[PDB]
């Protein structure tokens, strides 16, 4: 019954940034951690970042550290996640998925997801 | 002839519970109570009762109902009874030797831990004496275990109260986050507005 | 660094038959494992949060199992609406929530 709805999929040269949104409407955003994950076109899930219920505590995996940003906006429920200096590598599908608990590193799951944005990066 | 749901759910299916010195208390009133959903569900690791039989909560009647959740450790679960002493017994939460009502706990390990360690969670160490049954303590100034002053300076003699349990995933299962909601039921001579299901 | 390995690779059944998925942890993960049906056409959803525990939503007919570095799923019957690739995702050791690789499921 919950809806998540991400932008920002296109095509970018290397090195470029391109912003990232996902609106979520069918629960309480003001108490959930949310989670960004990664699907290779020919490989499987991957992580990539979480934020708490909180902008107090935020992770990010090896292979994104110093690029990323994720952000968050309890006001209007909303996230964010600024990429960087993109490679050709991450011309992945990234889903906006939701956290059960509202701590980042915790034995939850994720409960639910929602329909990803396809980015290329190429020339 | 008062017929509807009183909110059971956000008390027992909520995200964050309080602190052990800081326990929430909840009002309960006008109520059609299903305690059948509560006693049938398996997910409860303690549910102890004392006094009443917990089958039998269905056609008794109670004037109000107190809610109280926290979050506590595994071994300081036998602490919440009537007629114990300890760390959090002592100094944190106390019950009364007349309690009425029933305690309900389950393991949280999935939502309280964190790998570098879930520090929201405090308790008392040190007071001058133990308290009263039934009441909060919340004042937070520096404890007094020696001679010289504190005038709010934190050192020798000058003792913080409070402890943060470092709950991580990877604790033995003593020492795993159990979540705890006890309720206590008070009847005297006024109109009950805590009735269960049924059809007069 | 933790490896999560995936024993199928592809899986072929009936609409009344039963097959076993099985993931195994290189280390023990403590019964913190769960389960992921990723339709290719759309979102991935989760079936078995933890070892042996039922997500409301979906059928009763999934069964989860295993703890330490051992695990297993099963599907009773594989009904026409259960062709997808599942994933096995721990969540116990310090990099954060490690995927297994995936395991297709073709009916014929």
């Amino acid at each position: 019954e919950v809806q998540l709805v991400e932008s920002g999929g296109g095509l970018v040269q290397p090195g470029r940034s391109l912003r990232l949104s996902c609106a979520a409407s069918g629960f309480t955003f003001d108490d959930y951690a949310m989670h960004w994950v990664r699907q290779a076109p020919g490989k499987g899930l991957e992580w990539v970042s979480g934020i708490s219920w909180n902008s107090d505590s935020i992770d990010y995996a090896d292979s994104v550290k110093g690029r990323f940003t994720i952000s968050r906006d309890n006001a209007k429920n909303s996230l964010y996640l600024q990429m960087n200096s993109l490679r050709a590598e991450d011309t992945a599908l990234y889903y906006c998925a939701k956290d059960r608990g509202y701590e980042i590193l915790t034995p939850a799951s994720f409960d639910y997801w929602g329909q990803g944005t396809l980015v290329t990066v190429s020339s | 002839n008062i017929t509807n749901l009183c909110p059971f759910g956000e008390v027992f299916n909520a995200t964050r519970f309080a602190s052990v010195y800081a326990w929430n208390r909840k009002r309960i009133s006008n109520c059609v109570a299903d305690y059948s959903v509560l006693y049938n569900s398996a997910s409860f690791s303690t549910f102890k009762c004392y006094g009443v039989s917990p089958t039998k909560l269905n056609d008794l009647c109670f004037t109000n109902v107190y809610a109280d959740s926290f979050v506590i450790r595994g071994d300081e679960v036998r602490q919440i009874a009537p007629g114990q002493t300890g760390k959090i017994a002592d100094y944190n939460y106390k019950l009364p030797d007349d309690f009425t009502g029933c305690v309900i706990a389950w393991n949280s390990n999935n939502l309280d831990s964190k790998v570098g360690g879930n520090y929201n969670y405090l308790y008392r160490l040190f007071r001058k004496s133990n308290l009263k049954p039934f009441e909060r303590d919340i004042s937070t100034e520096i404890y007094q275990a020696g001679s010289t002053p504190c005038n709010g300076v934190e050192g020798f003699n000058c003792y913080f109260p409070l402890q943060s349990y470092g709950f991580q995933p990877t604790n033995g299962v003593g020492y795993q986050p159990y979540r705890v909601v006890v309720l206590s039921f008070e009847l005297l001579h006024a109109p009950a507005t805590v009735c269960g299901p049924k059809k007069s | 660094d933790i490896q999560m390995t995936q024993s199928p690779s592809s899986l072929s059944a009936s609409v009344g038959d039963r097959v076993t998925i099985t993931c195994r942890a290189s280390q023990s993960i403590s019964s913190y494992l769960n389960w992921f049906q990723h339709k290719p056409g759309k979102a991935p959803k989760l079936l078995i949060y933890g070892a042996s525990s039922l997500q409301s939503g979906v059928p009763s007919r999934f069964s989860g199992s295993g703890s330490g570095t051992d695990f297993t799923l099963t599907i009773s019957s594989l009904q026409p609406e259960d062709f997808a690739t599942y994933y096995c995702q721990q969540s116990y050791s310090t990099p954060p929530y490690t995927f297994g690789q995936g395991t297709k499921l073709e009916i014929k």
